[PDB]
């Protein structure tokens, strides 16, 4: 067997915390002895890893103290007064 | 001597002799009275017109249920079906066999009284009982204990009952059963433009619920699957000659029961009274009571409730302990059924309410007496 | 509503027209204890003066060993309600691991999402992992971006969506997987523990039954086919148990998790939502794609 | 632009601009179509007088109602109504001009259906909304609570509406208004 690709990034990257596996635990027909993901590594995934997980009519009115809720039951009763 | 089980429910009355496996006389409790003007002299026109007569002639007539929510509320028309019950479709004079009446829990003393006083006063009867609904719909499941879902046509009572001992404190009650049914199908039958406002109308519909209607499983893949394609409508001929065709309210209208945030009611489903009822006895004797869940009542006679309130309780309670739903197809007529095994028995001779106790103690003789 | 003579009539013959599941649990929940029913059998004499359910009791008390003997009667209509509710929940979870077992595509998004985190997590406590739980396959969608816009499950699916367009049909591979996500394996050996005992007890009742008296009474030639029938179904189903032991055991070793530290119902719980939210990933960047034209 | 009102009510249609204390066009909603013999050539003999013209020469027409009891029947003499309060009454250009309409509570879902497709396919506006009239009515009283007894032309409903919620189990419809009034005193 061999020991996994130690990895070391220019970024610290936010990571899943998963109950990692270590090679003691491992047996022989195993599904990750027979892992081979080298097969899926790309420069440009670990790129794209590192970069992503690191008028005519006027009527808006703007509130900067009252929300939404007051400020349209308080136009709804000055409309009617 | 044979006795007469009269269960006097708010859906219809189910009435007949003691012994027997099918009551007798089965028909709705209306009262039908003329709103036209009477332009033929002669003939016998009935100024009041009682049971399925009122509903053979129900186009000209406007229809007074004497029971709502499951209280007596008018009174010279519960006589009116006690005597329409008694001398024309059993025949029998009542005042020379004893009767067995049923009656909800959680009720008013004064129907009680009243019963009471009218079944000793006008239809003096020897012998007479009162008994609860719950109790006479687990006597004619083959046991002694279980938990009764009791829904009629205005209540639906969750009554558990451990070993002959009906708990009062775990009895829950939902004002939620077929009237409201039959009117929240009144209301989205609108929705289609088929409009229903009249008294006569309401029977239509409620055929309409009795014939088309079941309970779905999934209430989303059902809603989705109808909005897909047009695979579930139904068609129905009025008797007008009309014909209307219905999609998504075919189950729609038993989802109150599930659901009861549609007609705006705040308590919880049916399932969730069992489990709060379930849940307010002791924590030894649940076990017997999460295997025995009979059904009863013409409201519980859907072809979807079974599967839906066992996957419900099974979502509800702990896994470890087995789920079973008892329902027998005979539950239309199992408080009748009931009553009339519990009125044969030699150990029933003794429980008889008198003449001479009712002469003795007035009418109140019945509240210390039974449950 | 029977005569009690053909109540009797109906047990001692094990009338199997007749009885019925529900019949024998209601006559062993309503029935007295062995002491009332030898009082109640002193006094034959008075058979017309005594109550219904007296008269009931003279009549079962003339039946020896009648508790035991309803027991295994009662055992035996259940027996195949028992069958009907262990062996469609073991079918289930082999099913779900054989599924599990060869899953080609599945696998190369095992081989691909611990390549990409074992980049992210470089330095840290999982560096260098060899394996990841399939449980914790859930947490993916709960792993989110710098800008909280995708997650590392949209990422991944937007990954498969771009270079390896036949990792995408996996989970409709996954089919008794939902089935075998409410499948306790404590339950079952429970019952089959339970199964076990009975059959022995219905066995002993068998080997301790004396001659029968009567031609009516076939007790000894139809309960003997029930064991020789029942010996043969739990050996079928201790066999499939050990066969789903076994499975289970071997995916124990294949994804180097615990055979203890899971069981099967939180085990297929997770993989059906990841099935759900690997599908709502790829609608998801289906519908970002379409937004962003 | 300044948004339209129009209430396609049963017996009035009531149109007019936003944010304004009075409606600018109130006519009655009736298509009248000649039934008699038309002898002189020429003068400008239309096939059908919509609003106030068939009203003025109401003598010689047969008049009809496109809605009924809340509930649109004919849907071309809906578009002549429609056009007519476009384009004759309001005088303005209805695709570049949003426009709200009502509608009654407990309706059939077709209608508000087919008056989506009209006002989006022949009709073309920018935007639209489909309104409860009661909410409609408090919101002109100035309260936001209260119960509504909307009675138009052909619907008499009851609604009440507490805290701006409209709720809707209590809604209660009858089919009994100004035109069933009109055929009782006839
Ligand atoms: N097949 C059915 N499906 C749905 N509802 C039914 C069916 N049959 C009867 N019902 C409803 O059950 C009611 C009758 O219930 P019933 O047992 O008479 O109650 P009660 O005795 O309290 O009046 C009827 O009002 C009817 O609406
Ligand atoms: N002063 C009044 N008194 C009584 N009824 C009236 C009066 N004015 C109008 N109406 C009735 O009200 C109806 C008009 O109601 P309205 O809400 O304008 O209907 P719509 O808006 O649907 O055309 C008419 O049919 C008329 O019969
Ligand atoms: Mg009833
Ligand atoms: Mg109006």
């Amino acid at each position: 067997l061999t020991p996994k690709k130690v990895y070391k990034p220019e970024v610290q990257l936010r990571r899943p915390n998963w109950s990692k596996f270590v090679a003691e635990d491992l047996s022989q027909d195993c599904f990750w002895t027979k892992v081979k993901e080298d097969r899926f590594e790309n420069n440009e995934l670990f790129a794209k890893l590192t970069l992503a997980f690191s008028v005519q009519k006027k009527k808006v009115k703007e509130l900067k103290v009252l929300d939404s809720k007051t400020a349209q039951n308080l136009s709804i009763f000055l409309g009617s007064f | 001597t044979t006795a007469l089980v009269c269960d006097n429910g708010s859906g219809l009355v189910k009435a007949g002799f003691a012994g027997d496996d099918a009551p007798r006389a089965v028909f709705p409790s209306i009262v039908g009275r003329p709103r036209h003007q009477g332009v033929m002299v002669g003939m016998g026109q009935k100024d009041s017109y009682v049971g399925d007569e009122a509903q053979s002639k129900r186009g000209i007539l406007t229809l007074k249920y004497p029971i709502e929510h499951g209280i007596i509320t008018n009174w010279d028309d519960m006589e009116k079906i006690w005597h329409h019950t008694f001398y024309n479709e059993l025949r029998v004079a009542p005042e020379e066999h004893p009767t067995l009446l049923t009656e909800a829990p959680l009720n008013p003393k004064a129907n009680r009284e009243k019963m009471t006083q009218i079944m000793f006063e006008t239809f003096n009867v020897p012998a007479m009982y009162v008994a609860i609904q719950a109790v006479l719909s687990l006597y004619a499941s083959g046991r002694t204990t279980g938990i009764v879902l009791d829904s009629g046509d205005g209540v639906t009572h969750n009554v558990p009952i451990y070993e002959g001992y009906a708990l009062p404190h775990a009895i829950m009650r939902l004002d939620l059963a077929g009237r409201d049914l039959t009117d929240y199908l009144m209301k989205i039958l609108t929705e289609r433009g088929y409009s229903f406002v009249t008294t006569a109308e309401r029977e239509i519909v409620r055929d309409i619920k009795e014939k088309l209607c079941y309970v779905a499983l999934d209430f989303e893949n059902e809603m989705a699957t109808a909005a897909s394609s047009s695979s579930l409508e139904k068609s129905y001929e009025l008797p007008d000659g009309q014909v209307i065709t219905i999609g998504n309210e075919r189950f729609r209208c038993p989802e109150t029961l599930f659901q009861p945030s549609f007609i705006g009611m705040e308590s919880a489903g049916i399932h969730e009274t069992t489990y709060n009822s379930i849940m307010k006895c002791d924590i030894d004797i649940r076990k017997d009571l999460y295997a025995n869940n009979v059904m009863s009542g013409g409201t519980t006679m859907y072809p979807g409730i079974a599967d839906r309130m066992q996957k419900e309780i099974t979502a509800l309670a702990p896994s470890t302990m087995k789920i079973k739903i008892i329902a027998p197809p005979e539950r239309k007529y199992s408080v009748w059924i009931g009553g009339s095994i519990l009125a044969s028995l030699s150990t029933f001779q003794q429980m008889w309410i008198t003449k001479q106790e009712y002469d003795e103690a007035g009418p109140s003789i019945v509240h210390r007496k039974c449950f | 509503r029977m005569p009690y003579q053909e109540i009797k009539n109906v047990i001692l013959e094990v009338n199997e027209a007749v009885l019925t599941e529900s019949m024998i649990q209601n006559l062993i929940k309503q029935m007295p204890e062995p002491e009332q029913l030898k009082m109640l059998s002193e006094l034959k004499e008075e058979y017309d003066d005594l109550a219904e359910s007296e008269q009931f009791g003279v009549v079962m008390g003339t039946v020896p060993r009648l508790r035991p003997r309803l027991n295994a009667i009662l055992f035996k209509l259940q027996f195949s309600e028992q069958v009907e509710n262990i062996k469609p929940e073991i079918v289930s979870v082999t099913a779900a691991c054989e599924e599990l077992r060869k899953s080609e595509n599945f696998s190369s998004l095992l081989e691909l999402t611990l390549l990409v985190g074992n980049y992210m997590n470089a330095g840290s406590r999982n560096a260098g992992a060899f394996g990841f739980n399939i449980s914790f396959l859930c947490k993916l969608r709960d792993t989110k971006s710098a800008d909280q816009k995708m997650t590392l499950l949209h990422f991944l699916a937007e990954l498969c969506e771009n270079d390896h367009p036949e990792v995408l049909k996996f989970p409709d591979e996954l089919a008794h997987v939902e089935k075998a996500s409410r499948v306790s394996a404590e339950n079952l050996q429970k019952s089959l523990d339970q199964m076990k005992k009975q059959i022995a007890d219905v066995e002993r009742d068998v080997q301790n039954f004396p001659a029968a008296t009567d031609e009516k009474d076939k007790f000894v030639e139809k309960m003997t086919s029930f064991v020789k029938d029942a010996q043969e179904q739990y050996n079928k189903l201790r066999m499939m148990h050990s066969n789903m032991e076994t499975l289970y055991k071997e995916l124990g070793d294949y994804f180097v998790f615990d055979p203890k530290k899971l069981s099967v119902e939180e085990f297929f719980m997770d993989l059906h939502n990841f099935r759900n939210m690997f599908l709502q990933a790829v609608k998801e960047n289906q519908k970002r794609r379409e937004t962003e034209e």
